[PDB]
C-alpha cells in the first residue's frame, strides 16, 4: 500500500513574515489501480479546508505521487499547533493520519561562530569558510551565506546534532572553489557573512563575518 | 568663537581684495577676543564689518590704514594690551584713509573712531596721521586710557582734514567724545578716582577698581572687573594661574597640583586648545620653550633628559629666523627631514639669483620625504617645468602655528600649476587656504577641503584660478576608482579614499592575489608583496603575510622556506 | 511483528588487526508471546555457523530483544562480502533477511584539517575545538581526539555528509569545558591531536595536530 | 684532527699535573699541524707521550723544559716555521730536564732529540741549556736546518752532562746523528746541493727541489715538496693563495674569482674553519683587522662604511691589552657590555691592592648583561661572600678565539664557589675547560659538558672539587623540573633545559593562563603577562597575545582596551 510522508515549513519562511510558509503532505506509491488520494487537514484537532493540492506526478517506478500543501499562519506554528494530514485511498485498509508540530522543549539561543581554513586546505582545489552553531534549541535553524551582501550558494550544512547537554549544534561549510570568483572575493580580503535564523534569536536573526587575516 | 588669531599683514598691499574681505569675515566673525593683531585694511567704501562687532579685547595692536570704508563698528573694545607694537611703538594706527583719485554722491574715508568702550592701553601708544575726515581725534584725553605704567608711551596726531565737525554732544564733557553723537560721550576711567587708584567707576573712595581689574569695573571686588590686567581665572581676575605642582616644604619633592591651570593668553584654563602644546611649567604656546622637546601623549613639550633629538628647522625659526624664502643657500639643509618646526616659502627669488644661484627644478625633490610642517607654506614661484607640487606628495599636516600674513596656513598664487600634487595630505591645523591666479590650475573644487580644516574660523579662499567649466571641458575628472569623487589630481595614485586598493601610490581595483605575477596578499586595503621565496599558487591565495613562515609553499626551515 | 535491524562492525575494528570487527543484527518487538527466534548467517550466499547469540534482554514494552554477533575478519569485509541475517519468528508470516556489507564505490582518501576555536567562544562555558575530514568514501570513517598522547572524550562529531562532488565530509567537536583539566592543556599550549582512521588512507591511519597560537 | 692549536703557556708551572697531561693529550691527539706553539713542560718519568707522533708541523716555535721524561716521540717533525719565537729569539728552546732531588733504577730527563725528520726552520734559533743526559745536540750543524734567509738567528748549546755519550752509528756520516742508532742519521738537505738550490734531495741539479719547497721534497715539482714555504694550494706549494677578487683593467671594478681562497695557516682553503673568522682581504683569522666589524652572515668581518659601531674591549685587547685581570680600575669600563672583544680574568689582585683599590662584590654585577665572551674566561680568586657566579648568568657563548695560556677557555681554580652560576652558557667554542681545587664546589657532573664544546681536542679538565659522593648525601640535586636532569644549580633557576614552562628565570610547571593573579599566555613553553586592560578571565584563557588588542575581555577602542 501507499506510504504517506509530512514535512514542516521551511525555518526560514516560518520567521520572515513576507515568505509563506506551509505544511507539505506528500503521498507516494499510489497505485496505478487506484489513484484517488483525498487529504483532510486539522489543527489541533479542527478542519480547515483551506490546504491545495498538487496533480498526480508520476514516478519512475510507475506510481503517482500527490502533494498536498497547507499554507500556514507564522503565530500558530511558532505557538505549537499540531498540523494532522489524514490521506484516504481505496490500497489503504484504514486510512492514514499524520501530525507535525513544533518542536516541544525549552528555548535556547544559538551562538554562532566563524571559523576560516586551516592552512593546508589551500593546497587543495578548493577551501572551506566555515560556520559553527552551537547550543540551540530546537532544531528548526536556517543558516546561508553572502559576501559583500550578496547570497553565495556553494555551502553545505551538516544536520543539528545533540550535544552532551541537551542543546543541538551544526556546521556548515561554503566551498569556495580554486579559481572561484568566490575565492577572489576571499583573497582580497571581502566580508563573508554566516547568516543565521532561529526562533530563540532576538529578532529571529543574527549573522557572524569573517575574512582573510 | 570666543577667541580668534589677528594677523601679521602690516600695511602691505593683500593680494586678492575679494579673499581679503571674506578673510577677515571668516576670522573675526563672532570673534570677542583677538589673541593677535587687529589689522583692518585696503577696505573699500561699500564694505560691510558687521563682524567686528563683538571684539572686546585685542592682544596685540591695531592697525587701520588706507580704507575706504567710513567706519569700523568697535563699539565693545575695551582694551588693547598691546604685547606686539606696530613700527615697535604704537598700539593704535590710524593711517591715511581718504579718496586719491575719482559720480553718485558722498565721500570717502574714515569719520569717526567710535571706540567708546576703548578705557584701557597697557603697553603702547597712539598714531592718527592724515585721516582727512576724521573728528575727534583730539577731543580723547589718552593719558586716562593709557595705563598708570607706560605712560610715557608716544601719542602722535595729525588733525589734518578736508572738511569740518560739528561741536560734541551737549551732554558730553566739554571736548570728551569720540562722535558728534551723544553715546559717543568719552568714559573716563583714570585721574578722576579717588587717591591713587589706576581704574575706578567714579570720583569716590567706594568707586575705585580692584587691584587686578583693567579699563574698568562695576564694583570694588576682582570679579566686577571689564578686564583683567593679567589672567582670567574663571571669573576672578588674578596676577598668575595657579602652578600646576607645589613643591615639598623639607624636601623639594614636586606635588601636582589640582588647582593648576594653564596660561592661555590672558585666560586660566584647564587645557590647552587645539593646536597649541602644554607645558610643564603651565603654559599654552605655538613653540616649545628652549632646551625642550616636542613629543605626544596629546602634544606637549618635555625638557630633553640625554641631548635634545636633533630636528629640522624651517622658516622662521633659529638661523632661518630671519630668511625670506627657500633658496639655494638652504634647500640642502632640508635633506631628509619627515617634519620641519618652521615655515616654508617658495618666492620668485627662490628661482633667481642675488649675487646666490637661482634654485632648479630637480632640488625640490628634497621635501619628498617631508610629512609635517608645523608652520606654514606658502608658494608665490614655482617652475614652469613642475606641473603640480609632488614634491609635497608626503606632506600629511600643515599645522600652522605660524601663518603667512598670520592668517594663511596654505598659500598658492601666480603658479603655472595644472593640478594639486599633495595626495597625502589631511590636516590643515589652523589659518586659511588662499589659491587666486593659477592660469592653468585645475582640480581644486575636487579637493574636499572640509575635511582638512579644524575649526569654524578656517576656510578656502579661491579666484582667478582655471574655471572648473573650462576643466570639465577637455575631460578632467577623478579617476574611477576615487571613492567619494574626491581627489588631488588626474591619475589614480591622486585618490583621496580609495575605493578598491591601494598598491604602494596607485589606486588600483585587483591586488595580486591569485596569480600575480609577483605574488600579494592584501592588508587594510594595501596590495603587499609575498616572500619571494614563497611558492607561487595557481587558483589559490600565495602567502598570509610578507614573511617567509606565512607561505602556503616554499621555493626550497620548519616554518621558513630557503628556489 | 518483530523487526529486524543489521549494523556493521566498527569502522575502528575494521582497519586495526588485533580489533575483532563483527556484524551484528538485532531483533526488536519480539513478542511476549512467541519468543522463539532463530538466525541464519550467509558470506557471499553460503552460511557460517560460527556466530554466537546473546541471550533475551527484555525492555520497556514488554518484548524481548534478541542480538546475533557474527565475528568477521578484516579481509572479507574490506573485499565487500555481502553478510545476510535470516531472522525467523513464529509471528513472522514469513522470515526476515537483511544484507549488510561495504559501501561499493570509488574509494577516496580524506584529508584532516584542525581549526581551533573563535575568539568569540571563549566568553561562553566551554571552546570547541574543530576537526574537518574532507573529500573521503566511503563513510565509513572512526575519528578520535588525545592530548599529550591520551585520548579525550569530549567530542562529538556529526553524521558523514554528501559533497556536491560525491565525496563526504563531517566535522569533529571537541567540547572543553571551562575549568577542564582539558583547558589548562589548551591554555597551556599542549598538543591536542585529531586521530582518523579510514580505509583509503596510506596505513588506515592519519592525525593532524592541534595547539593554541 | 689534522690542525691543532698550540699553547701559551711558555716555562710556567701548570697549575694541576694530572690535568696538565690530559690537556697534552686530548690536545694534541692526531695532530699533525700546530697552529701554535709545541710546548712539553714538567712532565714525570712515568709519562707517556705518544700523541705527539704525529707532528709533522709546528707554525709557532718549540719548548721542552723542565721534563723528567725521558724522550719525545717527534721523529715525524719535518718544520718549525718559528712565527712566534721563545724569549723573542730561538724556534727551539730545550731546557733543564733533569734530577734535581731523591730507588728502583734508572736516571731521570731527556736523552736524545730524535728530530729525524726536522729539516727546516725558516725563522729562529737554536736554545739548548744545562739537560745533563742529553747527548748528540752538537753533532747536527744546524745551518743545513736553517733556511736561507734568517740564517744568523743564535744557536747557544750547553753540552753539559752527568754521563757519557756512544759514538754515533757506523753507517752515519761523521759526526751526524740525531742518536746512537741508525735510524737517527742526520738527513742534510742544504749546503749539499747544486748551487744556489736552498733544498734538495741530493747534490745533483735534477735533486734541487723547487722553490716553493721546504725541509726538502721527492722530486723537481712543486707537488714533490714535503712541506710548502708559504701555502698550501691543493697539493701544490705557491707563495700565495688565489685572490678572491680580479680587477677590471680598464676601470678597476672588482669581480669575483671562482678561484679564490682564503689563507688559513699555511693552507688554502675553500672556507674557514669555524670560529675563525673571514675577511674581505681573504683571510681566516681570530680578530678582525683594524678598520673592520665582526657580523654574520656565519662569522665575517666587513670594513665600516660609517663610524664603527663602539664595542666593548675586554683583557688582551687595545688598552687592555696589557693588562693582567679585571681590577676596580678597568671593572667600570664594562658597564652595560652585551659582548666583550676581548678576554676576563679575575686574580687575587682584583680583590687587593696595588698602591688601585681592591674589587667589592657587589661591582661585580656590571656583567649580568654579558652575553658572549670573545676569548677566554678565568677566575683564580673570587670573593668567599658571593657563592657562585650567577653575575654571569646571561652569559651564552665563550668562543675562546683567545685562550688562557693558550689551552683552557674556562678556568675556574681556588674558589669557595658552591656551584655554578651560568645558567645561560651553551658554546665553548674552542679549548678546554678547567675547573679544579674548588673546595666546597659542587654541580660539575649536573653539567653536560660535551653539549659545549664544538670540536675533538675539547674537554672538561675536573679534580680537587668537591667529591660529588660528599655533595649527594647532603640532599644536593637538580630541581624537579630539570629536564634529562641538567642544571647548573640548585633552585629551579638553574636548569638547563626546562621541563615546563618558564616564567622569566625560573622554570615552573604552571603558567597563570586560566586564573592567575597576574594573568599569563604561553609562548614557545615561556610564561608571559597578558595586557593589564585584558579582564581576568575565570575558568578560560584571558590573552592570546601580550597586546591589548588580543584581549579576551577588556578593562574598559575596535580591538583595544582602554579599568
Ligand atoms: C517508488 O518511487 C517513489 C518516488 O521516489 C519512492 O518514494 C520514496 O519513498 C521513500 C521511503 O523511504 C521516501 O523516503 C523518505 O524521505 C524523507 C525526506 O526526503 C524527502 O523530503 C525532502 C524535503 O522535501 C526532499 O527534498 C527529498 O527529495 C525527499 O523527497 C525522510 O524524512 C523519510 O524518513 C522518515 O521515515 C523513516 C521510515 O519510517 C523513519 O525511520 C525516519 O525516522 C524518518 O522519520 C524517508 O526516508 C522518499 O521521500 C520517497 N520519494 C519521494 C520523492 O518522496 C518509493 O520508495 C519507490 N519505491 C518503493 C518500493 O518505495
Ligand atoms: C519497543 O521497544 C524496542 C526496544 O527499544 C523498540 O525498538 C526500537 O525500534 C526502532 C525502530 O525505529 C529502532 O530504530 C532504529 O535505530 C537504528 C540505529 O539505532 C540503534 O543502533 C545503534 C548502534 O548500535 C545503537 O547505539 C542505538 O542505541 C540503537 O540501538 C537506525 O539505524 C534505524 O534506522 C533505519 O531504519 C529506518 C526505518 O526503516 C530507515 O528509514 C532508515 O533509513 C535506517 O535504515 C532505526 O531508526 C531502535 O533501534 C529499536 N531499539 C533498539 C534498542 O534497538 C521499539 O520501537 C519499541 N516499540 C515499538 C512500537 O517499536
Ligand atoms: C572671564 O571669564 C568669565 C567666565 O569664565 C566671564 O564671565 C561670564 O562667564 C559666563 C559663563 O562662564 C558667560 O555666560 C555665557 O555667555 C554666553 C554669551 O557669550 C551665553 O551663550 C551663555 O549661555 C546663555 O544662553 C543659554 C541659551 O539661552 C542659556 O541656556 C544659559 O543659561 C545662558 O543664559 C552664558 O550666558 C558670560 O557671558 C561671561 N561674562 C559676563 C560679563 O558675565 C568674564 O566675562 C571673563 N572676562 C573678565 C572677567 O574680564
Ligand atoms: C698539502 O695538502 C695536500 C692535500 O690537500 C696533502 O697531500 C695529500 O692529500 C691527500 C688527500 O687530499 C691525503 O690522503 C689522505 O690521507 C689520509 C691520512 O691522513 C687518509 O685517511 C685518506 O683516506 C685514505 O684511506 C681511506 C680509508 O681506507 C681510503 O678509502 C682512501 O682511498 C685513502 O686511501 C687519504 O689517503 C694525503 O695524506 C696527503 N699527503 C700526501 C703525502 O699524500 C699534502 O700532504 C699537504 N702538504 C704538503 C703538500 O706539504
Ligand atoms: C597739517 O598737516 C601738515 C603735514 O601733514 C602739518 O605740517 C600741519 O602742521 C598740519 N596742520 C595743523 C593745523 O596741525
Ligand atoms: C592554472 O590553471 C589553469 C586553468 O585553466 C591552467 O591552464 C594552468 O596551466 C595552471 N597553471 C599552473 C602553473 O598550474
Ligand atoms: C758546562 O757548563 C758551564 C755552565 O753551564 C760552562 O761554564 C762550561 O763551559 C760548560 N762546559 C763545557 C765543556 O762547555
Ligand atoms: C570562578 O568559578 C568558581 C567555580 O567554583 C566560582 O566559585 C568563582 O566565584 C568564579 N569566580 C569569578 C570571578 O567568576
Amino acid at each position: 500500500g501507499p506510504s504517506v510522508f509530512l514535512f514542516p515549513p521551511k525555518p526560514k519562511d516560518t520567521l520572515m513574515i513576507s515568505r509563506t510558509p506551509e505544511v507539505t503532505c506528500v503521498v507516494v506509491d499510489v497505485s496505478h489501480e487506484d489513484p484517488e488520494v483525498k487529504f483532510n487537514w486539522y489543527v489541533d484537532g479542527v478542519e480547515v479546508h483551506n490546504a491545495k493540492t498538487k496533480p498526480r506526478e508520476e514516478q519512475y517506478n510507475s506510481t503517482y505521487r500527490v502533494v498536498s500543501v497547507l499554507t500556514v499562519l507564522h503565530q500558530d506554528w511558532l505557538n505549537g499547533k499540531e498540523y494532522k494530514c489524514k490521506v484516504s485511498n481505496k490500497a489503504l485498509p484504514a486510512p492514514i493520519e499524520k501530525t507535525i508540530s513544533k518542536a516541544k522543549g525549552q528555548p535556547r539561543e544559538p551562538q554562532v561562530y566563524t571559523l576560516p581554513p586551516s592552512r593546508d586546505e589551500y593546497l587543495s582545489d578548493s577551501v572551506s569558510l566555515t560556520c559553527l552553531v552551537k547550543g540551540f534549541y530546537p532544531s528548526d535553524i536556517a543558516v546561508e551565506w553572502e559576501s559583500n551582501g550578496q547570497p553565495e550558494n556553494n555551502y553545505k550544512t551538516t544536520p543539528p546534532v545533540l550535544d552532551s547537554d541537551g542543546s543541538f549544534f551544526l556546521y556548515s561549510k561554503l566551498t569556495v572553489p580554486r579559481h572561484s570568483e568566490t575565492m577572489r572575493r576571499w583573497a582580497h580580503g571581502n566580508v563573508f557573512s554566516c547568516s543565521v535564523m532561529h526562533e530563540a534569536l532576538h529578532n529571529h536573526y543574527t549573522q557572524k563575518s569573517l575574512s582573510l587575516s | 568663537t570666543q577667541v580668534c588669531t589677528g594677523t601679521d599683514m602690516k600695511l602691505r598691499l593683500p593680494a586678492s581684495p575679494e579673499t581679503h574681505l571674506d578673510m577677515l569675515r571668516h576670522l573675526y566673525q563672532g570673534c570677542q577676543v583677538v589673541q593677535g593683531n587687529l589689522e583692518l585694511t585696503y577696505l573699500p567704501t561699500n564694505a560691510s564689518l558687521s563682524f567686528l562687532q563683538d571684539i572686546q579685547e585685542v592682544q596685540g595692536y591695531v592697525l587701520i590704514a588706507h580704507n575706504q570704508v567710513r567706519q569700523v563698528p568697535l563699539q565693545r573694545l575695551r582694551i588693547v594690551r598691546g604685547t606686539q607694537l606696530f613700527e615697535d611703538n604704537y598700539a593704535l594706527a590710524v593711517l591715511d584713509n581718504g579718496d586719491p583719485l575719482n559720480t553718485g554722491a558722498s565721500p570717502g574715508g574714515l569719520r569717526e573712531l567710535q571706540l567708546r568702550s576703548l578705557t584701557e592701553i597697557l603697553k603702547g601708544g597712539v598714531l592718527i596721521q592724515r585721516n582727512p575726515q576724521l573728528c575727534y581725534q583730539d577731543t580723547i584725553l589718552w593719558k586716562d586710557i593709557f595705563h598708570k605704567n607706560n605712560q610715557l608711551a608716544l601719542t602722535l596726531i595729525d588733525t589734518n582734514r578736508s572738511r569740518a565737525c560739528h561741536p560734541c554732544s551737549p551732554m558730553c564733557k566739554g571736548s570728551r567724545c569720540w562722535g558728534e553723537s551723544s553715546e559717543d560721550c568719552q568714559s573716563l576711567t583714570r585721574t578722576v578716582c579717588a587717591g591713587g587708584c589706576a581704574r575706578c567707576k567714579g570720583p569716590l573712595p567706594t568707586d575705585c577698581c580692584h587691584e587686578q581689574c583693567a579699563a574698568g569695573c562695576t564694583g570694588p571686588k576682582h570679579s566686577d572687573c571689564l578686564a583683567c590686567l593679567h589672567f582670567n581665572h574663571s571669573g576672578i581676575c588674578e596676577l598668575h594661574c595657579p602652578a600646576l605642582v607645589t613643591y615639598n616644604t623639607d624636601t623639594f619633592e614636586s606635588m601636582p597640583n589640582p588647582e593648576g591651570r594653564y596660561t592661555f593668553g590672558a585666560s586660566c584654563v584647564t587645557a590647552c586648545p587645539y593646536n597649541y602644546l602644554s607645558t610643564d611649567v603651565g603654559s599654552c604656546t605655538l613653540v616649545c620653550p628652549l632646551h625642550n622637546q616636542e613629543v605626544t601623549a596629546t602634544q606637549r613639550c618635555e625638557k630633553c633628559s640625554k641631548p635634545c633629538a636633533r630636528v629640522c628647522y624651517g622658516l622662521g625659526m633659529e638661523h632661518l629666523r630671519e630668511v625670506r624664502a627657500v633658496t639655494s643657500a638652504n634647500i640642502q639643509e632640508f635633506a631628509g627631514c619627515k617634519k620641519i618646526f618652521g615655515s616654508l616659502a617658495f618666492l620668485p627669488e627662490s628661482f633667481d639669483g642675488d649675487p646666490t644661484a637661482p634654485l632648479q627644478p630637480e632640488q625640490l625633490q628634497v621635501f619628498e620625504t617631508l610629512e609635517e610642517i608645523t608652520g606654514y607654506l606658502y608658494i608665490s614661484a614655482w617652475p614652469d617645468s613642475l606641473p603640480d607640487l609632488s614634491v609635497f606628495q608626503n606632506l600629511q599636516v600643515i599645522r600652522g602655528r605660524i601663518l603667512h600674513n598670520g592668517a594663511y596656513s596654505l598659500t598658492l598664487q601666480g603658479l603655472g600649476i595644472s593640478w594639486l600634487g599633495l595626495r597625502s595630505l589631511r590636516e590643515l591645523g589652523s589659518g586659511l587656504a588662499l589659491i587666486h591666479h593659477n592660469t592653468h590650475l585645475c582640480f581644486v573644487h575636487t579637493v574636499p577641503w572640509d575635511q582638512l580644516f579644524r575649526n569654524p574660523h578656517q576656510a578656502l579662499l579661491h579666484t582667478a584660478n582655471r574655471p572648473e567649466d573650462e576643466c570639465v571641458g577637455e575631460g578632467l575628472a577623478c579617476h574611477q576608482l576615487c571613492a567619494r569623487g574626491h581627489c588631488w589630481g588626474p591619475g589614480p595614485t591622486q585618490c583621496v579614499n580609495c575605493s578598491q586598493f591601494l598598491r604602494g601610490q596607485e589606486c588600483v581595483e585587483e591586488c595580486r592575489v591569485l596569480q600575480g605575477l609577483p605574488r600579494e596578499y592584501v592588508n587594510a586595503r594595501h596590495c603587499l608583496p609575498c616572500h619571494p621565496e614563497c611558492q607561487p599558487q595557481n587558483g589559490s591565495v600565495t602567502c598570509f603575510g610578507p614573511e617567509a613562515d606565512q607561505c602556503v609553499a616554499c621555493a626550497h626551515d620548519p616554518p621558513f622556506c630557503v628556489a
